[PDB]
């Protein structure tokens, strides 16, 4: 069980850690988060009390290094950094624990939520999507654009999601125009799964990461990517049975966790009504259809 | 984007453009089976592809054999239309290819866009105009060539006959749309107006009678009367 200590909390901020969050008052004696479950990626995210504009945060895995947070008064944000001096880190953390200056990652034993949301989200997949190759952790914020968005403006600060475009030459084989447009199985199975993504685990990783960036940061482009990746599977007549069963579980936990008062901007009415009620897979997402109809029947 | 009354002179500028109307591609008669059920029988159809500036009409005849053994024919018809339009464009020299294709029904946008992905500099647009091109099969010579076809066939016409020698392409298109609206509203009365006088004839190489300028103003007035009336007899006014 690992720890992310903080140097201090100089500005009032709501701090998120995975699906949890807590409020820290300006200059309160806060020195970080302990008992973080090993074996999963995590995200630690920030919303300043004085500027609810820009949520930002860091995806990280405690197995990959010792990481801490330190506020930067010039750039005006809480920065994640790595401590290379392992012995020094251990000593700082022990002392903060002794003085009980850390909040506990508050996981309920029965609770598999975070696993279910990150089953395919590992740091090596996150690093292909997000770039700062000098750090082992990845920064994301609310305004970061996607590669596809920049083709429709700083390249260093972009999300590398695979550009899914149903009316594109890669999506449509010459002479199969109608077949490929009405049935996306070629596009899903051949262009995306066998050639760009390699397997369904990389595909699911990008899909889950896109959802989580949409939910935690309000990232517009990540919201679009999540829906595009669902629609590509649902609009394919031929999808391995094991992918359909896993997708149903994936979406079920995403819908279960989505904040109820954010459902209006995070969920696209057209995509979900098509996927659940018109698409080839309209009958293959039983868990997801049942939770959608009982929690968000207004959308449908 | 969409084409409407506001940008109507654009049709007659010097960017090559084509209208595509798919309303007569898939045509059927509905009839009873021996068992008392209902069945359809397809009849020959056509794609109506028209350059509004020159009058050039590319009439692709759709023979009923193209439907044999196919399902969801109304949907297939839209994709078949798009495949044929694409093929037409690819057959034209580059300097003759359109810069815009305007479809008369919005359901033709995605099929045509997908078939034209190879032509990113050709704009595919809908329109807010209610154009009466469905009535093209009320023109006797066009209907005749469609129904006599025993195989797929492309036939080329100028739908303006020789009018552009005397009037502009704006005026010719207005005259065409008036004639087709009349034929769509009351085919019989419309056709009576056009042939009432036996001394005015249709040249072997034309679709419409050889009216003088004066006779055309009369004809056009009679077509307006028809359209206003039939709308009378329709709304009781
Ligand atoms: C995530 C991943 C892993 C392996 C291969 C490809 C991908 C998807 C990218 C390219 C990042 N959009």
């Amino acid at each position: 069980m690992n720890t992310v200590p903080f140097t201090s909390a100089p500005i009032e901020v709501t701090i998120g850690i995975d699906q949890y969050s807590f409020n820290v008052k300006e200059n309160q004696p806060f020195h970080g988060i302990k008992d973080i479950p090993i074996g999963h990626v995590h995200v630690i995210h920030f919303q300043h009390a004085d500027n609810s504009s820009m949520r930002y945060g860091y995806w990280f895995d405690c197995r990959m290094g010792n990481f801490y947070i330190q506020y930067d008064p010039k750039d005006g944000l809480y920065k994640m950094m790595e401590e290379r001096d392992g012995a020094k880190f251990e000593n700082i953390v022990h002392n903060f624990k002794e003085r009980q200056m850390m909040v506990s990652y508050p996981k309920i034993d029965e609770d598999d939520t975070w696993y279910n949301l990150t089953e395919f989200v590992q740091m090596d997949k996150i690093r292909k999507i997000v770039r700062k190759d000098e750090n082992q952790f990845s920064y994301v914020d609310s305004s970061m654009t996607t590669v596809q968005e920049n083709e429709l403006s700083d390249p260093a600060h972009s999300l590398n999601y695979t550009v899914i475009n149903f009316k594109s030459r890669e999506a449509i084989r010459p002479g199969h125009e109608m077949e490929d447009f009405l049935d996306k199985s070629y596009y899903l199975n051949t262009v995306m799964l066998q050639g760009i993504f390699k397997n369904s685990s990389n595909y699911f990783g990008e899909l889950q990461f896109a959802f989580l960036n949409a939910m935690f940061f309000g990232n517009y482009g990540s919201s679009l990517q999540w829906h595009a990746m669902i629609e590509l599977i649902c609009s394919s007549a031929t999808v391995p049975k094991h992918m359909l069963d896993k997708l149903d579980e994936i979406l079920y936990y995403q819908i279960k966790t989505l904040p109820e008062q954010y459902s209006d901007i995070l969920l696209n009415e057209r995509v979900w009504n098509i996927c659940l009620y018109s698409s080839f897979q309209k009958n293959s997402l039983h868990n997801t259809e049942k939770i959608m109809e009982n929690k968000y029947p207004e959308l449908l | 984007g969409a084409m409407n009354s506001s940008n109507y002179a654009e049709l007659f500028n010097n960017d090559i453009k084509l209208f595509v109307d798919d309303t007569n591609v898939y045509r059927v008669t509905v009839h009873k089976t021996f068992e008392g059920n209902v069945a359809t029988k397809a009849i020959n159809g056509c794609i109506f592809t028209l350059n509004p500036k020159t009058g050039h009409l590319f009439l692709k005849i759709i023979h009923t054999s193209v439907w044999a053994g196919q399902k969801r024919l109304s949907q297939l018809a839209k994709w078949k239309t798009a495949e044929e339009v694409s093929a037409l464009v690819r057959s034209l020299p580059k300097e003759e290819q359109p810069k815009q294709i305007i479809v008369t029904r919005k359901a033709m946008l995605d099929p045509l866009e997908v078939h034209m992905l190879d032509f990113p500099n050709i704009a595919i647009r809908p329109t807010e105009l209610r154009l009466p091109f469905s009535a093209a099969m009320s023109i006797d010579k066009l209907s005749d060539v469609v129904m006599k076809a025993t195989e797929p066939q492309m036939v080329l016409f100028n739908i303006y006959d020789d009018w552009l020698d005397r009037i502009s392409s704006y005026t010719a298109f207005s005259r065409l749309t008036l004639l087709l609206r009349a034929l769509k509203t009351n085919e019989e009365s419309a056709k009576m107006i056009l042939l009432s006088d036996p001394t005015i004839t249709i040249k072997s190489y034309h679709l419409w009678p050889s009216f003088t300028d004066e006779q055309w103003i009369t004809i056009e007035s009679q077509m307006r009367d028809l359209i206003l009336t039939e709308y009378g007899r329709k709304y009781n006014v």
